[PDB]
């Protein structure tokens, strides 16, 4: 039964009428017993599945890394757990759709952590919008894999963040600052809601990354930020004729 | 015979930091720097300390110290850089 | 009436009589005035149509139908001054016929109509729609023609109006911006026409730019215009590097031989709109390779964790052709500077003698012959003087022409409509960008909105930037349901949820 299954994640399609007939058997079967009616399912089918597809996928990571970067790699990764939504939903009983899918993360994310941290960091740096929601969506359902890319944009917000507030020119000193935290929060926040699904969790890393970025005190000195947001709203507020509508101000 | 004189030239200038790597000295932050790349016998291997500051970017020591010779701003982020550990 | 009332009554009975009063005069006679309130806006009777606006702003219901005519009109002046412009100077002509027309509204709401918001509102969407004259299934062109236009006025030319006059005209042209509804498509244009002005130095002033981009900054916000000022933050300080590369050449223990000094454009790839497009493996010189060896080991001194990337094919230069009777200079860009010392080599060249010199594609390489048999500075010495695998040519020795300096001028400053559609695909790409933005952020909020609620406030959300298409929002859901971001509901595909 895997060998037709090990044949369909090979390419090839068998007779999936016959072949979810026969899987559904193994449960049909119980149907008359009062408790565990999947226990015949699991113990004949289930743990030999999971054995035979730890055992296959584990074989097709490492089958895949020797001729892939991480930036293709994570693409074949949704291509195969793509395939695993559709082939469990049509070869298995509906109850052991969340183990296969749980063991095939488990053999391609889970056990390539050290890969995928050490290529998490460059993802973030050049800021490839298509390649990092992979790397999202496989780090999610790992128990470990989200809290490693948190610090990674954290401490890519803050680099960047420092640059655009550095180097200010004193003649508008107060616009300048405030327009260039606003813009690193508003791309970030518009690159975390597209890309990274607006998860929680990355706000609180843009949040406290932003914390540092205006309470950077000078060496020697004392931070700028409080004194410089009240000369920016002063700038608007005051009676000018710089333009600066009700509407525009408000 | 042609001669070039002039060469009008553009050139984009982009980040390259890859993880763990000593930015002014273009290796690892864990081998020794560019000047104790070079006569490795005269070094003793342990004055290459991973600098650290509120910038948050590790270089050995004799990057920096040779670097606020020149000027006294971090070089990844354009603000002045300070120590914070050893 | 008032005057009547003055004497005699009370003045908390004011307000009831003269209120009454437009009650039994204005109100019912209200069809009578909206007959002719048409024909009054159509033929623009100054005078009385302020009396027309005096009684129906009394009126509760008087106003708005006298807005709507006002609007329809301005509407019918706007689209008549437009049609007409000619193919030639339209950038020229589209921004003054807007100016023209609005200038004179302005003078009209202003003076006669007392200036009424409502009023000025109402010329504010009649006139959004005239600028926007987005003729059936084709493309608006204003965003394109303000971009023209702007960089008419910037570019140093022959009859070079002067510094004072671009200020008041460029005043006048941040009125007409106002209303484009498609401010990421100008941005876009905007942002390669302030390219080709700043590589190639073809501006009328660097102060002029900055007063540009702050004017437009002036318009949109910040967010809008921190693109085009990182572009001219760099190339202002692009001054300051090349003398700072100059002093690096006599910092260094040994004498450095090269050509001229150099004159450096490092522009920051994040914001600047160039692309490395072209994908060719173009060689550098061999007199010229120590000279980009010597400026990578000095950038990564006074800079850090760089690493430049050599764009060539906005690169130029001159060189010395010395086979002729007297000297010639020539400017020169890279991909025909390398050529042309094949030409030094040996006289006698064929196609595949290129190959192995430039390692270029071949249509670069078929752009630079094109751009030397045409000014026939090379002659093609084959029967044909198409192109061909063999291409045998040599040094047309016969170009005496008596210009001492001359442009070997490619098709720059002119759109080629190629990458213009992949810019404007581009600026549909940035829109699918935000519209995907606003989407997860609405859902964000309330996490349960039906289609049309979902589809007016990012209409509403998004009308600054521009008019997204139902499609282009409907492609949205699908990418987010794609990347399994996004639930549309089982019950009812009007309700969405979350993933
Ligand atoms: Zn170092
Ligand atoms: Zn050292
Ligand atoms: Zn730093």
């Amino acid at each position: 039964l895997l060998r037709e299954i090990k044949n369909d994640r090979g390419g090839e399609d068998p007779n999936q009428k016959v072949i979810h007939g026969v899987i559904n058997s193994f449960v049909h079967v119980e149907q008359y017993k009062k408790k565990f009616p999947l226990k015949f399912y699991q113990e004949i089918f289930e743990s030999p599945f999971l054995t035979e597809t730890g055992e296959y996928y584990k074989q097709e990571a490492s089958n895949l890394l020797q001729e892939s970067n991480c930036s293709q790699y994570m693409e074949k990764v949704l291509g195969r757990l793509k395939d695993e939504e559709i082939r469990c939903r049509k070869y298995l009983h509906p109850s052991s759709y969340t183990k296969v899918i749980h063991e095939c993360q488990q053999r391609m994310v889970a056990d390539h952590l050290q890969f995928l941290h050490a290529e998490c960091h460059n993802i973030i740096r050049q800021e490839k919008k298509n390649d990092m929601a992979n790397m999202y969506v496989l780090l999610r359902a790992v128990s470990t894999g989200l809290p490693h890319m948190i610090q990674e944009l954290q401490n890519h917000i803050h680099d960047e963040g420092l640059r655009a507030t550095s180097n200010l020119t004193q003649e508008n000193m107060p616009t300048l600052f405030v327009e260039s935290v606003l813009e690193v929060h508003g791309k970030f926040v518009q690159l975390i809601n597209t890309v990274l699904n607006g998860d929680q969790h990355f706000m609180s890393a843009l949040d406290k990354a932003l914390t540092s970025v205006v309470n950077y005190r000078e060496p020697k000195s004392v931070c700028k930020a409080p004194e410089l947001l009240a000369k920016y709203c002063d700038n608007l507020l005051k009676k000018s004729a710089k333009g600066m509508t009700e509407n525009e101000v408000e | 015979r042609f001669e070039v004189k002039k060469w009008n030239a553009v050139a984009l200038w982009a980040w390259d930091i890859v993880v763990d790597n000593c930015a002014i000295c273009r290796n690892h932050i864990m081998d020794l720097c560019i000047e104790c790349q070079a006569n490795q016998a005269s070094a003793t291997s342990e004055e290459c300390t991973v600098a650290w500051g509120v910038c948050n970017h590790a270089f050995h020591f004799h990057c920096i110290s040779r670097w606020l010779k020149t000027r006294q701003v971090c070089p990844l982020d354009n603000r002045e850089w300070e120590f914070q550990k050893y | 009436e008032e005057i009547r009332c003055r004497k005699y009554l009370h003045p908390s009975s004011y307000t009831k009589v003269i209120h009454e009063c437009q009650q039994r005069m204005v109100a019912d006679h209200l069809q009578f005035l909206h007959a002719e309130c048409h024909n009054i806006i159509r033929q623009e009777k100054k005078n009385d149509m302020a009396n027309m606006y005096v009684l129906l702003r009394a009126v509760s219901t008087g106003l708005p139908h006298m807005i709507q005519e006002l609007q329809n009109h301005i509407h019918d002046e706007g689209l008549r001054a437009t049609s007409n412009l000619t193919q030639e100077n339209m950038p020229t002509l589209f921004v003054e016929s807007v100016l023209e027309v609005h200038g004179k509204f302005v003078q009209l709401i202003n003076t006669v109509l007392n200036g009424d918001q409502h009023f000025m509102s109402a010329l504010d969407k009649a006139l959004t729609s005239v600028v926007n004259y987005r003729e059936p299934k084709s493309v608006c062109k204003a965003p394109e023609l303000l971009a023209k236009y702007c960089d008419n006025l910037l570019k140093k030319s022959a009859k070079g109006m002067t510094e004072n006059e671009v200020e008041d005209r460029l005043t006048s042209f941040i009125t007409v911006f106002k209303y484009i509804d498609d401010k990421d498509v100008f941005q876009k244009f905007y942002a390669r026409m302030l390219a080709k002005r700043l590589i190639h130095g073809l501006s009328m002033s660097m102060d002029s730019e900055e007063a540009m981009i702050n004017k437009l900054k002036q318009a949109c916000g910040y967010e809008f215009t921190s693109k085009l000022h990182r572009m001219y933050t760099d190339m202002s300080v692009s001054a300051d590097l090349n003398n700072k590369f100059n002093n690096f050449i006599k910092n260094q223990d040994t004498v450095i031989d090269l050509g001229i000094s150099f004159q450096i454009y490092v522009l920051q790839a994040g914001a600047w709109p160039l692309t490395q497009a072209p994908s060719s493996t173009f060689a550098i010189p061999q007199e010229l390779e120590k000279s980009v060896q010597m400026f990578e080991l000095f950038y990564s001194q006074h800079f850090s964790g760089r690493k430049l990337t050599w764009l060539h094919y906005l690169c130029t230069g001159e060189v010395k052709m010395n086979y002729l009777g007297k000297p010639y200079v020539a400017m020169v860009t890279t991909y025909q500077m390398a050529v042309l010392l094949a030409f030094n080599n040996s006289e006698t060249v064929s196609y595949k003698e290129l190959q192995d010199s430039t390692q270029m594609n071949e249509k670069e390489l078929t752009k630079t012959i094109k751009s030397l048999l045409d000014v026939k500075m090379i002659n093609h010495d084959s029967e044909k003087e198409d192109i061909d695998a063999e291409s045998s040519f040599s040094l047309n020795m016969n170009f005496s022409s008596k210009r001492t300096k001359f442009k070997i001028t490619t098709s720059m400053q002119k759109d080629t409509p190629q990458e213009m559609e992949q810019t404007r695909s581009a600026v549909d790409e940035d829109r699918k960008m935000y519209l995907q933005a606003a989407i997860v952020r609405i859902m964000k909020a309330r996490k349960v909105l039906r289609h049309n609620a979902l589809i007016q406030e990012v209409i509403s959300q998004s009308r600054a930037r521009f008019n997204p298409s139902i499609s282009m929002i409907k492609k949205c859901i699908e990418v987010l349901i794609d990347k399994q971001y996004i639930e549309r509901s089982q019950a009812s595909a009007d309700e969405y949820s979350y993933v």
